[PDB]
């Protein structure tokens, strides 16, 4: 599990370990609006699909930067990365931050 | 409920005055003797619609006259509605009394609307228009007095061909007949020459990453299906090419580079990556074309394993494909990123040389005595395949005639010889008595066997349908050919 | 690409459910389908992934032995089924912009509607 | 609709919706005057070998 | 493509005979000299 702040009023943090984020594995970011499935906004370190957002990694931490208090994007934001522990491959989503 | 639109739905195709002339035109017309839906209800709209009654909504609304979308304001009620290039055209005529008797509809209004309508509702007969060729007969006053649907039947075809509403006795060619292919077959030698991938993926001994081993693969087909559907591949990724298209392309050579690294190290064997392996043991170029395959090989490597070597220090960086030290020490109990992965990299080499490595070629079954599209070992053609009585030399694949046209091919899987005959075709002619005595015709298919055409008389000249064969000779009248003539008695005889 | 899932349904607790997902959009760049669930008020949890080509699937350890995923090539579908919660189960295709195929650094770009299953 | 030639009064009668007429070879034979609606024949300008 | 044609007959002698293809080798090399051994 990746640690995230319950809410942010800006940047959304995501803190993991050296088994998932400091491992070098890509950290992807999603924006989930209530009532529907999550939409991907960042692929890899900082690439994005068509349709304001940036990000980076540092050590075992990573973060999502959103700039401009546009509309009311009160979405639940999540980070995702590959975990290389346990006894087999698994993907981990973070706790989720409300913006 | 349906009715018979005997002679209705014809309209003046344009604003051009014509007089005392016969004209051939192609436009959207209601076919003669069509099934017109009879109502006592929302209809589709297609190429155009024929409408008759004894307002409309297309949203283009016509409400009696107010027309609004754009706005415009201005017994058997016969209408035509079509739209082309943004113009909604209404044609209309009103007559006393579907009934019989030909009449053309004059244009009512051309509306420059620019909208696509596919449904309409009426607020009663509905027919449809379609691309057909009509012959139109004009009088001295510019009025259309008659018409012929050139596709309705063989006599109408004759009338259009001769540009006349009256046909003199004789035989006329009006159209061609051509048999179309019904299937498509491809045939290739059944391949046993598969690439030695077993020694790359199913081997027991592998080199370590610091000094990885490679195989040169040639003169074979790469059965990629076996690799991508593998029961144990954790990852499989291709650069410059999609896995599903690999069987449609041929490389000069392919190389299989193999080594063992730890689980979380596998993301470094990719273009654009950096790290302990990417820089010190196996450099993967940014312009790399090929596929990288990796999986958990714990069961064949790890021990209750200081065997595989990699490096921590090297004075300078590696360049693509070159081949201080530490041992991995793989242990049966670890996390997924810490047991061994077996990695195979298939590089794809393309250069100025004959291609050598392809995918397997798939084949269809063999169709005989029918028209097909075909290709045998890469040489295309079309026609009917039959058993040949010819004998090819052991090294010959196909044969050609005097005019250097493919005459026969060898079946690449069973090596029988197949002849290729053309699909029948020929002129189709109408044998007709003068229109002043009769309006029925016989149809001749030139150089066509009667069994393949769809009171039938097979002659040398062709297949004659509609005329009966009699044992009495007569002075000739309408010649057919090969000693056969036809005439009208009370039917057409040959 | 488009991924269409099943509608909502109610099962008795302790019983089994089969959730379909049809990748009707194209299927030309889809190599793997993953399943993720979200309990009400919670974040998302990865449950498993199936590689459509090989038919092999991996599962989250916490549900191992009570979950199976089946890839039916002939219908372009992936079936997620469980034996013995009221979470929403989402279907998503794996994708990476750097390469074709599947791996660890890929991401779930195109998601289905989410099928809820309750008791 | 363009052309060139000599315009004369026509003795032909066009239907109310027709604007111009054509001959057997699909060449403009006559036009309607768009302002007064009389029908005008179009004859070629003479030419020939000398 | 390096093409080899070949025939073997009982017995240069007189009499016409054509050589059948033996093998087509997709090699991609330019040879300008050869030696017989
Ligand atoms: C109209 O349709 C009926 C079947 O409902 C069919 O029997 C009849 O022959 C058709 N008539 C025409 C002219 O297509
Ligand atoms: C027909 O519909 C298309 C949209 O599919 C539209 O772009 C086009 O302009 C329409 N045709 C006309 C004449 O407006
Ligand atoms: C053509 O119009 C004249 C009136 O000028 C009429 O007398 C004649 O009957 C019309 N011709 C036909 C074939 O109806
Ligand atoms: C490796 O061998 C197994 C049988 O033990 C076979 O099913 C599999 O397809 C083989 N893989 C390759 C690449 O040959
Ligand atoms: C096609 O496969 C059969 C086996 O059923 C084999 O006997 C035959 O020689 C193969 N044909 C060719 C051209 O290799
Ligand atoms: C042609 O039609 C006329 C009637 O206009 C008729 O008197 C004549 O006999 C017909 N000719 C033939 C060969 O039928
Ligand atoms: C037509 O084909 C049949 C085979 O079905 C054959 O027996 C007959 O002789 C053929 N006739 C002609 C004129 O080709
Ligand atoms: C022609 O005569 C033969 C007998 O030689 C007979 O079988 C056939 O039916 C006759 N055909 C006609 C049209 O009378
Ligand atoms: C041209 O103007 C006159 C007024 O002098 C009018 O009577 C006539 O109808 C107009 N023509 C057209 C085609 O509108
Ligand atoms: C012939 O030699 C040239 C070098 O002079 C080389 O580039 C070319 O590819 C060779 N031909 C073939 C078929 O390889």
């Amino acid at each position: 599990v990746l640690t995230q702040p319950p809410s942010v009023s800006v940047t959304i943090s995501c803190t993991g370990s050296n088994s998932n984020i400091g491992a070098g594995y890509d950290v992807h970011w999603y924006q989930q609006l209530p009532g529907t499935a999550p939409k991907l906004l960042i692929c890899g370190n900082s690439n994005r699909p068509s349709g304001r957002f940036s990000g980076s990694k540092s050590g075992t931490s990573a973060s999502l930067a959103i700039t401009g208090l546009q509309a009311e994007d009160e979405a639940d934001y999540y980070c995702q990365s590959y975990d290389s522990s346990l006894s087999g491959p698994n993907w981990v989503f973070g706790g989720g931050t409300k913006l | 409920a349906y009715t018979n639109s005997f002679t209705r739905g014809v309209y003046y195709p344009d604003k051009v005055f014509r007089s005392s002339v016969l004209h051939s035109t192609q436009d959207l017309f209601l076919p003669f003797f069509s099934n017109v839906t009879w109502f006592h209800p929302v209809l589709p709209f297609n190429d155009g619609v024929y409408f008759a009654s004894t307002g409309w909504i297309f949203s283009l609304l016509i409400v009696n006259v107010v027309i609004k979308v754009f706005e415009y304001v201005s017994n058997l009620r016969e209408f035509v509605f079509k739209n082309i290039d943004g113009y909604f055209k209404i044609y209309s005529k009103h007559t006393p009394i579907l009934p019989q008797g030909f009449s053309a509809l004059e244009p009512l209004v051309d509306l420059p609307i620019g909208i696509n309508i596919t449904r309409f509702q009426t607020l009663y007969y509905v027919g449809y228009l379609q691309p057909r060729t009509f012959l139109l007969k004009y009088n001295e006053n510019g009025t259309i007095t008659d018409a012929v649907d050139c596709a309705l039947d063989p006599l109408s075809e004759t009338k259009c061909t001769l540009k006349s509403f009256t046909v003199e006795k004789g035989i006329y060619q009006t159209s061609n007949f051509r048999v179309q292919p019904t299937e498509s077959i491809v045939r290739f030698p059944n391949i046993t020459n598969l690439c030695p991938f077993g020694e790359v993926f199913n081997a027991t001994r592998f080199a370590s990453v610091y000094a990885w081993n490679r195989k040169r693969i040639s003169n074979c087909v790469a059965d990629y299906s076996v690799l991508y559907n593998s029961a144990s591949f954790s990852t499989f990724k291709c650069y410059g090419v999609s896995p599903t298209k690999l069987n449609d392309l041929c490389f000069t050579n392919v190389y299989a580079d193999s080594f063992v690294i730890r689980g979380d190290e596998v993301r470094q064997i990719a273009p654009g990556q950096t790290g302990k392996i990417a820089d010190y043991n196996y450099k993967l170029p940014d312009d790399f074309t090929g596929c990288v395959i990796a999986w958990n090989s714990n069961n064949l490597d790890s021990k209750v394993n200081y065997n595989y070597l990699y490096r921590l220090f090297r004075k300078s960086n590696l360049k693509p494909f070159e081949r201080p030290l530490q041992s991995y020490g793989f242990q049966p109990t670890n996390g997924v990123g810490y047991q061994p992965y077996r990695v195979v990299v298939l590089s794809f080499e393309l250069l100025h040389a004959p291609a050598t490595v392809c995918g397997p070629k798939k084949s269809t079954n063999l169709v005989k005595n029918k028209c097909v599209n075909f290709n045998f070992n890469g040489l295309t053609g079309t026609g009917v395949l039959t058993e040949s009585n010819k004998k090819f030399l052991p090294f010959q694949q196909f044969g050609r005639d005097i005019a250097d046209t493919t005459d026969a091919v060898r079946d690449p899987q069973t090596l029988e010889i197949l002849d290729i005959t053309p699909c029948s075709f020929g002129g189709v002619s109408v044998i007709t008595p003068g229109t002043n005595t009769s309006n029925q015709v016989a149809v001749l298919y030139q150089d066509v066997n009667c069994t393949e055409v769809p009171n039938v008389f097979q002659t040398r000249a062709g297949c004659l349908i509609g005329a009966e064969h009699v044992n009495n000779s007569y002075e000739c009248d309408i010649p057919i050919g090969a000693g056969i003539c036809a005439s009208y008695q009370q039917s057409i005889i040959a | 690409v488009q991924l269409v899932q099943s509608g909502a349904e109610v099962k008795k607790p302790g019983s089994s459910v089969k959730v379909s997902c049809k990748a009707s959009g194209g299927i030309f760049n889809t190599y793997t389908i993953s399943w993720v669930r979200q309990a009400p008020g919670q974040g998302l949890e990865w449950m498993g992934r199936i590689i459509l080509m090989s038919g092999m699937a991996n599962y989250a350890q916490k549900i191992q032995g009570r979950v199976t995923i089946t890839a039916d090539k002939s219908t372009s579908t992936a079936y997620m089924e469980l034996t013995s919660d009221t979470a929403v189960y989402y279907c998503a295709r794996g994708f990476n912009g750097n390469y074709y195929g599947w791996g660890d650094d890929d991401a779930f770009d195109i998601w289905g509607q989410g099928t809820l299953v309750t008791v």
